[PDB]
């Protein structure tokens, strides 16, 4: 029964449900899942199992229960986000120019010039066309990658 | 300060004292916010939070602690709420279009089989199809509404509820010995409402439920946090909380949109040539009514004018303050005018009067908090999706199928209970003899 | 007196054989139950239809239609003549469409019933009969099944031929206690004349007709005269059909379902059919015409219980029948057509068995033999409506659901101007195919 954190930054609640629908797969894969919003475990990542991270953007920036710990994530860096095997899902709209997926990739890649665990590459969600085919695209490979890593 | 419609007497007011004005009672103070700038602010969750209204606790005696009349702080609106989430997303809704589609085409070929001399009541059909759509994708019950005069007992008491709820407001003397038939037809039908649904859900507990509905993940459902599923108490009161938060504000949408669009025949043209583009099969697919794209901006649009849960109330966490400039207690009451919102020149131009679905062909175009027919954060309304979902494919295939009359140039008449509605809104439909299925 | 008498007419032919009288002052009556006297009842140049006092107080709101009139009354042979083509075979396939129409709307309530749920089954087959008379008659839609209580012409026309039934068990008519039956009477009438007076003027007016029994009425003339039916005639027409037809056509299909449940290896086959032949989402013509096993299932439902179970009849002149009764002119015979269909001499020793294998071949049957229609020029003008009707929804039934008798439903037959299962009840059980109108 292994340890899966999983974060949200949600301003709509596509995010947050997306989120606990994970966290509701994880429990019959055998995890022992908790489901919180990203600025609350702002400097608490899991130094153990791994970190799903479900995450909107609003016009460039993170939603209202991220903030904390994306600003947190970039000023802060001393105390090192080593240990941390994590993973990242991406909300967004094509709508959205220049903006597109910028927190996601922000938090992704910042975590990995810090010290990264990624057990899994980054998965996107374009709610202007195929959001449930991309989410799902991720999610099984996303199982496997974790999967293999740990146990079975 | 009396008047049966008080979100209309509240925004005119607010065309006279701006953003925020104040009534107080002996031991209440409310304001009311009109301005995009100071809903912004309030609907910081760390810093306001949902209040619940009179109305609602009125509410609250036969939905009791279901989402929609719950403290925040309360065990069963976090568990609720953390159960049911996923089973309200987008994603969700292709497994729920089958049923809905169902609903939908009894609704049209009600419309089919009128004789040429009799009219349509828009709201009432509306309604009619909202609550049994809701009861079958929900619960796979179907209430047959489009087959009877008199409503299923359910639905009949679950009104009859809500209206003495929605009464209880305005009664000088409650307790007037009048009010004792009230008093006492308010526990039948709240009995009435809690036999039928328990029953549904033991049997459904029983017939191990090989279905895959809100009813299956209510009772599947696991919260996290504490490990626990919902009792069948609670997941009765979400049931009842499904149907009176959903059937009259979808109803409404429906109703207005088909309103304005009678009143402005060239959009009414446009979506009906978008709905005879796209719906190509005799029943529209999942991903047909999510090109509905201009149908969609319509319902946008008739949200934007009339949102049908036109008000939502907040309270201040803690002492704090307001634009820089009001203070408020720990306590203090919040109330949110969308209406007014909605109107806000500074965001929307100066037409705000106007109905012009083409504000919504640009997203991005619109700020955050703009827009908020659907409330707002943890606490916004879950069945959003659901609601868009059912009024788009029936907006769409009523286009698609009818040309309508405005006969008696009705005049706009919005009735406020808990909800807005085009009262007395009737049409004539004229078939374009398109069969939904086959002939 | 019986609340059944017909019934009870039959276990007395039991007894006394193929005729008995009944006497009262001025009235005598004679039951005839052969196929050997009814042969000869049935020669028009000797014996002509007679008004038994129940159509007599019919006519109270069915007028000269053709159903309560006298041979020689003038409104009859003209409109006997001038609908004729309206009834034939032929003219069946241009109802077929809205017939199917009803039929969808019947299938579909059932489909979507709550499993713990069940069928009243005559009282749905009634709702079908009367919006597809209604729909097929005058392009009118009752929409019947959208409604718990009918639509006020339905109302007051089932209501007035209550009326009309009980005022024949009426010891004391004139008691102050009838007062309100008969205002509710004159309120009735005013209501049914009053709705379709109104639809036969708005299509008179009508500048885009169509070619149903209100225009074939419209523009039909009568040959001598050159004339068409005047507008209340055609008024008391449609009243006719929606009484004659509604609640003897939905009686054939609740006993056709009663027997078929009763005999579930019948039905089998029965529904074997519908399934090979009903190959399209929605049944045509030709189908319909392809269901033999389902049309020999309804002859014997009407075989055993015809639902228009007797007619009467008058002598034209002094006569005897089989050669050894002697007639007076103006007496009255009853054709009691349950006994007839039992008459063991023509249908072998097994009479009260549901066999529609006897109808294999209908050259077989003699003449006059099987009456449920009626006899000659005054016979059922529906006949064709009706078992197009019949065959067409029993069919689609037997296709798409199968049934239990849940209750274990004991026959109990009630008797007014027509026959049906009292309270007969089912539960369906979706086959789950889809059809026209979804
Ligand atoms: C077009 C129609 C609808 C509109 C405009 C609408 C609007 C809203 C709003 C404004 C709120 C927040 C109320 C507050 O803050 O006090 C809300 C809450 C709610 N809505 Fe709706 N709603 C719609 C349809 C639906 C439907 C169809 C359902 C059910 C399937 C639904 C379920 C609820 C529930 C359960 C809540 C409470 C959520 C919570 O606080 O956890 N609503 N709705
Ligand atoms: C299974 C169904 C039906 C049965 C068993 C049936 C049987 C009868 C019988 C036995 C007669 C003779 C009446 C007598 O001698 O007094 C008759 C006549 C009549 N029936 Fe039917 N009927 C059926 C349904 C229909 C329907 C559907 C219609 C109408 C659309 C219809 C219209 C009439 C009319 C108008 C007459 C009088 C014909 C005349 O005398 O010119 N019947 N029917
Ligand atoms: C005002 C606004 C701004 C947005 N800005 C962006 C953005 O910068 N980048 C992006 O990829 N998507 C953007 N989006 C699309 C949202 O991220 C998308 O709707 C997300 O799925 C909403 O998730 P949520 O409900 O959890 O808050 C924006 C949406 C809104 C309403």
């Amino acid at each position: 029964n292994t340890p899966l954190l999983v974060l949200y930054g949600s301003n709509m609640g596509t995010a947050e449900g997306t989120a606990r629908d994970l966290a509701d797969i994880a429990m019959s894969k055998g995890f022992a899942p908790q489901v919180a919003t990203l600025d609350s475990h702002a400097g608490n990542l899991p130094r153990e199992g791994a970190v799903l991270i479900v995450t909107a953007s609003y016009n460039g920036h993170p939603p209202d229960n991220a903030k904390q710990f994306v600003d947190w994530l970039d000023q802060a860096s001393a105390d090192e986000v080593k240990g941390v095997r994590y993973s990242v899902f991406g909300c967004g709209d094509k709508n959205w120019a220049t903006t597109y997926q910028k927190v996601p990739a922000f938090i992704d890649e910042t975590l990995a010039a810090k010290g990264a665990e990624n057990i899994a590459d980054r998965g996107e969600a374009d709610a202007s066309d195929d959001f449930e085919g991309t989410y799902e695209e991720w999610r099984e490979h996303m199982w496997s990658d974790v999967a293999a890593y740990f146990n079975l | 300060l009396n008047t049966d419609k008080p979100v209309q007497a509240l925004m005119k007011i607010a065309d006279e004292l701006g953003e925020i004005f104040k009534f107080e009672a002996p031991g209440r103070v409310t304001r009311y916010l009109s301005s995009q700038r100071l809903i912004k602010e309030a609907c910081d969750e760390s810093r306001f939070d949902k209040n619940l209204s009179q109305a609602l606790k009125f509410v609250r005696d036969f939905a009791g602690d279901g989402l929609f009349t719950s403290w925040t702080h309360e065990k069963n609106w976090k568990k609720a709420h953390n159960i049911l989430l996923p089973s309200f997303s987008q994603q969700a809704m292709k497994g729920y279009h089958a049923m809905m589609v169902d609903i939908a085409v009894q609704l049209v070929q009600k419309w089919e089989r009128l004789n040429a001399d009799e009219h349509i009541e828009v709201p009432e059909d509306m309604t009619r199809l909202t609550l049994d759509t809701i009861g079958l994708c929900g619960f796979n019950y179907r209430f047959n509404s489009f087959y009877r005069d008199q409503p299923h007992p359910f639905i009949t008491s679950m009104v009859r509820a809500l209206d003495e709820a929605m009464n209880k407001l305005q009664r000088a003397n409650p307790d007037d010995p009048a009010y004792d038939e009230n008093k006492r037809q308010f526990q039948e039908d709240i009995k009435v409402m809690n036999d039928l649904v328990d029953k549904i859900i033991a049997d459904r507990k029983a017939s191990g439920e090989q279905s895959d509905d809100l009813l299956t993940h209510m009772l599947n459902g696991k919260d996290p946090e504490t490990g626990e599923p919902l009792d069948d108490e609670n997941i009765r009161y979400q049931i009842i909380t499904f149907l009176i938060a959903g059937h009259e504000t979808t109803s409404g949408l429906l109703s207005f949109a088909l309103y304005f669009l009678v009143k402005n025949p060239h959009v009414l043209q446009k979506a009906a040539e978008e709905a005879a583009r796209v719906l190509v099969d005799p029943v529209p697919s999942y991903k047909q009514v999510k090109q509905l794209k201009y149908v969609g901006m319509v319902l946008n649009e008739a949200l934007r004018l009339w949102p049908t849960a036109p008000a939502f109330s907040l309270y201040a966490k803690e002492d704090t303050v307001l634009g820089g400039e009001y203070p408020l207690e720990k306590g203090d009451e919040l109330m949110v005018l969308i209406p007014q919102l909605h109107r806000d020149k500074t965001i929307w131009g100066d037409d705000v009067e106007e109905f012009r679905p083409e504000r919504f062909e640009n997203p991005s175009a619109i700020p955050q908090h703009a827009f908020k027919p659907f409330g707002n954060g943890q606490r916004a309304c879950i069945g959003q999706q659901f609601a868009l979902h059912e009024a788009t494919l029936v907006l769409g295939m009523m286009l698609k199928h009818f040309d309508f009359e405005d006969h008696t140039n009705y005049e706009l008449d919005i009735k406020e209970t808990l909800t807005l509605k085009p009262e007395g809104f009737v049409v004539k439909a004229k078939s374009k003899k398109i069969p939904l299925g086959g002939i």
